[PDB]
């Protein structure tokens, strides 16, 4: 199924995922497209920052949902 | 005697450190000393009067901030720093009706949303005064002290051209102008979102004493 990720700086990316995919798997797919290390990705859905060990399903993220991505800035 | 006082924010709009010897450390975005020193600046400036903010006080921010940086390296947080070390307390502050925000995360935005953030921050409904914002991008940290009159002290550990460190007294329009010069819009062809986010977004933490 397809989901979308919108970055804070305005880009919308399309990912191919399965509900069983973990958040860490999703972050790795984002890294494959934009080079962002998973440990610095804040993925937001319905106002919660998603945890690496859970699955898209655990968060009831369905097809064509849009996640929101913020980079954890190091300074 | 007045003739024996250092220049301070009680009479000037910009005050500069004398000490430059820490600049290779403060300017190194591969280290987090710049953030440690911004946290020391919030600690020290939140309860200062304008006449106390002289070159000697900024020197003390650098000297004491580097000591705490070193102490942290041997052996509630902001970028992995324990705020207790700075006698600071974190206050919740985020863009609530915005899809990039989550409870407990810092305020996330871009240059286009910086003015809105400051409007919220400067509202004593949202945060008490004085309060400081510690604001980061991928390669720089600053501190914005919101003063009792609602104007600002901008502390920049990078200094002008990477040399020394300064504090500027700013109204809102001046602060926006300065942040656009320190956090400039950055672009080049092929830039990935790792760098777009790193250069063109910010996170801001609210702290008080």
């Amino acid at each position: 199924m397809q989901i979308f990720v919108k970055t804070l700086t305005g880009k919308t990316i399309t990912l191919e995922v399965e509900p069983s995919d973990t958040i860490e798997n999703v972050k790795a797919k984002i890294q494959d497209k934009e080079g962002i290390p998973p440990d610095q990705q804040r993925l937001i859905f319905a106002g919660k920052q998603l945890e690496d060990g859970r699955t898209l399903s655990d968060y009831n993220i369905q097809k064509e949902s849009t996640l929101h991505l913020v980079l954890r800035l190091r300074g | 005697m007045p003739e024996e006082e250092q220049d301070s924010l009680a009479a000037f709009s910009r005050i500069e450190a004398n000490i430059t010897q820490y600049d290779p450390l403060l300017d190194n975005a591969g280290k987090s000393a710049c953030t440690c020193i911004c946290l020391k600046a919030a600690e020290m400036l939140l309860e200062a009067s304008p006449d106390q903010v002289n070159a000697g006080l900024i020197d003390d921010i650098l000297v004491e901030g580097v000591a705490d940086y070193n102490r942290f390296k041997v052996g509630t947080s902001v970028e992995n720093y324990e705020l207790n070390t700075f006698e600071l307390k974190r206050l919740e502050f985020r863009d609530v009706d915005n899809p990039f925000s989550a409870e407990g995360n810092p305020y996330a935005g871009t240059l286009d949303s910086f003015a809105k953030m400051m409007e919220k921050a400067s509202d004593s409904k949202d945060l008490p005064k004085p309060v400081a914002l510690v604001m980061t991008k991928s390669n720089m940290t600053i501190t914005i002290v919101i003063r009792p009159d609602g104007k600002y002290w901008l502390f920049d550990p990078h200094g002008t051209n990477g040399k020394g460190a300064y504090i500027e007294s700013c109204n809102t329009d001046e602060l926006i102008k300065k942040i656009k010069e320190i956090f400039p819009k950055t672009s080049y062809p092929g830039m990935t979102e790792d760098e777009n986010l790193g250069f063109n977004s910010f996170e801001a933490y609210a702290v008080r004493r």
